[PDB]
């Protein structure tokens, strides 16, 4: 069972002990899917405003 | 998400609605002049969702008080807090609507209804991040079923990005002014399915009998009827006029409710049941709360749960008291009546407590079910105007306002898919 | 030296990340002003907090902190309470109207209206960084801001700051403190879209720190400052090296390389000993090994799941307080042959340990007592893919009736972006099944 | 009233403790996938661990154990018993077996195999194995096996066939035997008194293998393919009161010195080496589970384990005692309501 990479300082210790070895998308590209999502949505507001204007 | 704009409509609407002005101004330290006076500052800290600030650091109910009759609002303007409305916000008629929803959304209406817009307009520009609006009338006479209905349309055409949220007191022959009631019902339950976005449904029927067998009022008055609905709208309201977690404003408690989009109308109820008088002096325990608030004597709509499955339910307990014990007892109602639940909605029932009670009690617990027991109400209203419309009776004095009888066929089409909808998920 | 940006968005990530900074001023001895007494090098230089804080000339540190939220009155509250002077107003965003539970409204509807305003006041800390490391980002997976503005602003930091690594520590939805019905979809859906952005995350299951708190802090009802004082001593536990002097996890890339070989499976467990109540009258000090052995109970984790019935890719041991190797080698020895430890055939059955002499420091007045030493353990386990199990049970019993859809798509989200992520949690899942199951 | 629910119907065992739970009166059945459930009756394959305990309210548990199937598949059996060193490769109770793939897929101990039967070739020992993994044979030389292991798709064991196989008279013919252990929440382990020998009704004939009714014990087997099913015993099934009887007329002991002795060694060595890892003692939700330990006795009197079995069923005769048996120490005893059947097995010597 070795304890390896053994690093001391002042403030404190680390080491690495072994038991056992081994056996996007753009900017506009995204302006684009918000505004595909805005463009949904002021559809259905114009589609709820043209049922009230009837 | 702050402001809240309050329209009342009718004879119904107004006196309702005046009654809970009174409970909240008193739950809020406000006196009839609008000037406060009170101890915790929990009782400010939200008050600017139902009121605006005046002069005098004075506070204004953000309320519009509208009927075709001047009768009722003379009675609201001379009640015990009628000097703290804005005078400017009383919008009138003289004609009335004579319990005909024709009059109220076609003919005598029409008329009033702009001025009444330009009232909202005027509130509306006032807020600094307006959530939405709630009304109270009722459905079965004329002003407030049908103007109100007409104000919906409206308001939703000004502002079709904002919450719409009713108080709806639905008629009952117990309580019953007008034969035509089923008629300018079934019309009015046609606009809030695809106008409104949650809606309370205050059934005549439920205030009489718990008003009758449980309270034990021999002649129950509308006074006695009131009284349960002031004290309901202050329960179904507290979550949005306190500082708190949970349901606290109409979109988010319009997200945790509505499934679907035309299952918005929810059946409230109120524990426990008081008689105005009788000042009872008992302790309430949680768990005494928790069986009342959901059992079928306490519920606002003449509803049997157990014919149906709750597809959301928010519960509101007020009082100091344990909220180790409330969620214990909260998921004892939960895990010992499961079946009543829908399975496909997950964790459905969600809880708040508020630590100011209600006037009156040490301890008080409000709540507000998305059954699809709710049918049984409809249905109920459906029978009632099928047996007069088979024989057409009583249809002249709409159709003398210009309606034909396809109006109110389509009305009552709406009406039994929006009840086929409801038993379609109970069975699921 | 080289500078970490954290970002604090929503309700869940704004309360947690003043906990997290209330208590770093606390253990690099930074007062509420912002004065740091221990600091000689006056007006600036790069000793390894400055990694968290920057300098004025008047002497004040200031958090490399943004705070994002698109509703003032959580944010208002950081604005007025107690650490007011620690921030400067430009790195306080509020909007006026929230995402109300909707990850579509916070995504897509009012995300587009201030992710540019946030992006501004992200560079103007960046541009005050000679060398940046990137980014930690708090957030819960449930609310309509924390999820849905959380993946807009992750895409646009992937595009603007390619280079630089991003964490996430992510609340986890639980129904003991949940605010809302629909918090499956937002978790599901947030984490779809932030998987490709986010190079390790540390979840925090509100479950499991909520029974934390009611059964080792004796709390009736766990509040959210209960809830936040112990995730903020984890989250110390986890950047304590990022802050300190020392050799392991000195920066943002070593905690990948340490936690993290394959990309996708990057949901590190945290189990942290010993929480302990202030109000324990008598109470017996725990051993190196004891702590140890608690590392290895699922009671002690942040997320309640069973690792003998998963495996291993990296473990690490982060000690703070009266910790020495040959104790913690004397504790493995023993823990390992009385535990189902078992890592992936692929990779090494070890532990990289790392110690900082200072003990835990406690808020005073809190729930947590102090302790002569303390452990937090983080290890990628696939057992915490039963977490996901879990989240996306619930989504399938909605999403099967399409209930409360009609919200999202109403923001402008299309129906189909609910199946896409459902999907790349399938993926998900199976990924940890190949990994760890026989 | 608790609450619970099944998610596997073909289960003859928690079919009648589904009843027994019912006809109390405190406890509802909910359907299948309802999650507010106080005991969950969870199908074989693929059940849910990773969904059990995180309902607020509701203590939950469930009738199997997590990750015991390294104890009920014959290879993880196998294995278990190899590596451990609790039980080691120099175990005395179990049968020299190896694992063995199909060269269909390519771990497998086949070289291992053949050096052991080598020298059993060559010391002039029997060396009859059987393979097993409805799909067995026995035979004497290893290539028979062998070609008959690829020829099927999936991983088998070989393992020493008992060429010596304690005999009951009339008959002179084979059984195994097959204990009831439960194993409750808290990890007591209870072993149901009442066993049964699965006999054979066809003489046991060392000569001409391949004539399997005489060599496999199997109540399928012999009331398919045998003449005198139903001779001796009914449903070719001794219990424990007419084995006990034999032993003393026949060989001079009891049961209980003979063989039961060792059985609760096996059960309980067995059991309290997978302990550490499908205890759910500080787990958020808690298991129990009813096994079936199944052996040999050779003419010698000394006991075999032959296999265990994670889901088994239970003799006719017997369903009523065990199913209350299950009720009372591992569902009551979480869930209580308003002379006992088990041997607890325990056992603290010092050393
Ligand atoms: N641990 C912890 N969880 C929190 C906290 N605040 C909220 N949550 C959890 O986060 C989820 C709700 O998300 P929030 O962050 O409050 O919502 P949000 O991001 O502000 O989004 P919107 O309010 O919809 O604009 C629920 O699971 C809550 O339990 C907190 O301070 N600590
Ligand atoms: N090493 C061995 N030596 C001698 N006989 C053996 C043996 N292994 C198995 N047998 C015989 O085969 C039968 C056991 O078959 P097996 O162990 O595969 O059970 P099984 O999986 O087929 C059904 P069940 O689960 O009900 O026991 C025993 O009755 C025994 O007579
Ligand atoms: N609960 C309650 N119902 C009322 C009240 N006043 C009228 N109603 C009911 O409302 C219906 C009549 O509508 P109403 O408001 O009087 O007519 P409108 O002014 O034209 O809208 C009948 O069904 C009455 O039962 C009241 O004060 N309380
Ligand atoms: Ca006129
Ligand atoms: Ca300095
Ligand atoms: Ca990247
Ligand atoms: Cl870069
Ligand atoms: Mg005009
Ligand atoms: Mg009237
Ligand atoms: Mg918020
Ligand atoms: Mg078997």
């Amino acid at each position: 069972m070795e304890v390896i990479e053994l690093n001391k300082c002042t403030s404190g210790q680390s080491f690495e002990v072994i038991l056992k070895p081994p056996s996007d998308p753009s900017l506009e590209e995204i302006q684009k899917k918000l505004e595909a999502a805005e463009e949904r949505r002021k559809y259905q507001e114009a589609e709820l405003l043209k049922h009230l204007a009837e | 998400m702050r402001e809240i704009v309050h329209i009342q409509a009718g004879q119904c609407g107004n006196q309702i609605g005046a009654k809970f002005w009174e409970v909240i101004s008193d739950e809020h330290g406000i006196d009839p002049t609008g000037s406060y006076h009170g101890d915790s500052d929990l009782q400010l800290e939200r008050i600017n969702v139902y009121y605006n600030e005046a002069t005098g650091n004075k506070y204004v109910p953000r309320a519009i008080l509208v009927d075709l009759e001047p009768g009722t609002m003379d009675s609201v303007r001379s009640g015990p807090f009628g000097q703290i409305f804005r005078p400017d916000n009383f919008v009138f008629g003289q004609s009335g609507a004579g319990n005909n929803w024709a009059k109220g959304h076609y003919t005598e209406g029409a008329e009033l209804v702009d001025s009444v817009l330009d009232v909202v307009r005027k509130e509306s520009e006032s807020c600094d991040c307006l959530q939405g609006f709630q009304l109270t009338h009722s459905l079965g006479g004329g002003t407030g079923s049908g103007m109100g209905t007409l104000l919906i349309s409206k308001i939703r055409e000004e502002y079709p990005d904002r919450i719409m949220n009713t108080f709806s007191v639905m008629p009952s022959p117990k309580v019953s002014d007008t034969v035509v009631e089923p008629y300018n019902a079934t019309l009015s339950v046609h606009q809030l399915v695809e106008n409104t976005d949650e809606t309370y449904c205050i059934d005549n029927e439920a205030l009489y009998d718990i008003c009758f067998r449980t309270l034990k009022l021999t002649t129950p008055t509308y006074g006695d009827l009131n009284h349960l609905v002031s004290a309901t709208m202050s329960g179904v309201t507290t979550c949005l006029r306190f500082p708190g977690q949970l349901n606290a404003d109409l979109r988010k408690l319009a997200v945790n409710m509505v499934p679907f989009p035309r299952l918005h109308f929810f059946m409230p109820g109120f524990a426990p049941l008081t008689s105005r008088g009788s000042q009872q002096y008992r302790a309430l325990t949680v768990p005494e709360l928790t069986q009342q608030m959901f059992d079928s004597k306490n519920m606002m709509a003449a509803c049997d749960p157990r014919h149906g499955r709750y597809l959301t339910v928010a519960a509101i307990f007020r009082g100091r008291m344990s909220m180790k014990e409330v969620d214990e007892q909260m998921l004892n109602v939960q895990n010992k009546n499961s079946s009543y639940f829908v399975e496909w909605i997950p964790n459905n029932v969600k809880t708040a407590v508020c630590d100011i009670p209600p006037r009156g009690l040490k301890m008080s617990a409000t709540f507000i079910g998305n059954s699809t027991a709710i049918q049984e109400l409809f249905k109920r209203i459906s029978e009632q105007f099928t047996a007069m419309f088979r024989r057409k009776a009583f249809l002249h004095w709409y159709t003398g306002e210009g309606m034909d009888e396809m109006e109110f066929t389509e009305a009552e089409s709406n009406m039994n898919d929006l009840v086929s909808e409801y038993q379609q998920y109970q069975d699921a | 030296m080289r500078e970490c940006i954290s970002i604090h968005v929503g309700q869940a990530g704004v309360q947690i990340g003043n906990a997290c900074w209330e208590l770093y001023c606390l253990e690099h001895g930074i007062q509420p002003d912002g004065q740091m007494p221990s600091d000689k090098t006056i007006g600036g230089g790069d000793d390894s907090f400055n990694t968290f804080f920057s300098e004025t000339g008047a002497g004040k540190h200031v958090p490399r902190a943004v705070f994002v939220d698109l509703e003032p009155t959580v944010i208002d509250e950081v604005r007025t309470g107690t650490y007011r002077q620690l921030f400067h107003p430009e790195q306080l965003i509020t909007g006026k109207e929230d995402a109300a539970n909707n990850y579509a409204r916070g995504h897509y509807t009012i995300g587009k209206e201030i992710i540019d305003l946030v992006l501004d006041r992200i560079r103007k800390l960046a541009d005050q960084c000679t060398g940046l490391q990137g980014f930690l980002v708090f957030h819960s997976f449930g609310g309509g801001t924390g999820s849905g503005f959380t993946s807009l602003l992750m895409e646009r930091l992937s595009v603007d700051y390619g280079k630089k690594s991003k964490l996430e520590f992510s609340i986890y939805p639980a129904p003991q403190v949940s605010t809302a019905v629909v918090e499956p979809y937002n978790s599901i859906l947030t984490t779809h879209t932030t998987l490709e952005h986010s190079d390790c995350a540390f979840m925090v299951d509100n479950e499991a720190i909520y029974d934390i708190c009611r059964r080792n802090l004796d709390i009736e009802r766990p509040t959210y400052t209960n809830l936040n004082r112990l995730i903020s001593q984890i989250v110390s536990s986890i950047t304590a090296s990022l802050r300190f002097d020392g050799a392991l996890n000195v920066d943002l890339t070593e905690f990948q390389t340490n936690l993290v070989p394959y990309p996708r499976i990057h949901f590190p467990l945290a189990t942290y000993a010993p929480v302990i109540s202030a109000e324990k009258a008598y109470h017996e000090q725990l051993s190196v090994a004891e702590i140890t052995n608690a590392c290895f109970e699922p009671a002690n984790q942040m997320v309640k799941c069973d690792p003998r019935h998963g495996k291993y890719m990296a473990c690490c041991l982060l000690y703070r307080g009266d910790v020495v190797p040959k104790d913690v080698n004397a504790a493995i020895a023993t823990i390992k042959t009385k535990r189902s430890i078992q890592f992936v055939d692929w990779c090494p059955t070890g532990f990289k340990v790392g110690i900082n002499y200072q003990p835990p420091t406690v808020v005073p007045g809190g729930d947590l007592a102090k302790v002569q030493r303390a452990v937090c353990m983080l290890s990628n386990t696939t057992a915490i893919a039963e977490a996901w199990a879990r989240l996306d049970h619930k989504f399938d019993l909605m999403y099967a009736k399409r209930a409360f859809v009609h919200w999202y798509v109403g923001e402008g989200m299309e129906e189909g972006e609910f199946s896409e992520a459902r999907e790349d949690m399938a993926a998900l899942e199976k990924d940890y099944e190949e990994v760890g199951v026989d | 009233m608790y609450t619970f629910v099944v998610r596997d119907e073909n289960s003859s065992v928690y079919a009648e403790v589904s009843r027994l739970l019912l006809a109390t009166g405190q406890w509802k059945r909910l359907r299948k996938d309802n999650p507010r459930f106080n005991l969950m009756l969870g199908e074989r394959n693929r059940l849910p661990f990773g969904r059990l305990g995180h309902e607020p309210g509701l203590v939950q548990l469930v009738n199997y154990y997590r990750g015991a199937d390294k104890l009920c598949r014959k290879a993880s059996l196998v294995k278990l018993i190899k590596t451990s060193p609790e039980l080691s490769e120099s175990c005395t109770w179990f049968p020299e077996s190896y694992v063995i793939y199909p060269t269909n897929l390519k771990t497998d101990e086949r070289e291992v195999f053949l050096a052991a039967y080598n020298r059993r070739r060559e010391g002039r020992e029997g060396n009859v194995w059987i393979a097993k993994s409805e799909g067995i044979l026995i035979s004497s030389e290893a290539s028979e096996l062998l070609d008959f292991i690829d020829e099927q798709g999936q991983v088998h064991v070989i393992q020493k066939y008992l060429e010596k196989p304690l005999l009951l008279e009339p008959g002179h013919r084979k059984f195994d035997i097959r204990s009831w252990v439960l194993v409750d929440h808290l990890y007591n382990i209870y072993l149901y008194r009442e066993g049964v020998l699965r006999t054979s009704s066809e003489p046991y004939n060392s000569a001409n293998f391949q004539d399997k009714t005489c060599h496999l014990t199997n109540h399928c087997i012999q009331k398919e393919y045998s003449k005198n099913y139903g001779r001796y015993e009914e449903g070719n099934e001794m219990f424990f009161e007419e084995f006990n009887q034999y032993l003393m007329d026949a060989l001079n002991t009891t049961l209980e010195n003979s063989i039961l002795l060792q059985i609760k060694h096996i059960i309980r060595s067995c059991l309290m080496c997978i302990e550490p890892a499908i205890s759910t003692k500080h787990l958020h939700y808690q298991s129990f589970q009813l096994f079936g330990f199944d052996f040999m006795v050779d003419e010698e009197l000394k006991v075999w384990l032959i296999e265990v079995n994670g889901a088994p069923a239970c003799a006719q005769k017997l369903y009523a005692e065990l199913c209350q048996g299950i009720v009372d120490v591992a569902i009551s005893s979480v869930f209580p309501l308003a002379t006992s059947i088990f041997i607890k097995l325990h056992h603290h010597h010092h050393h």
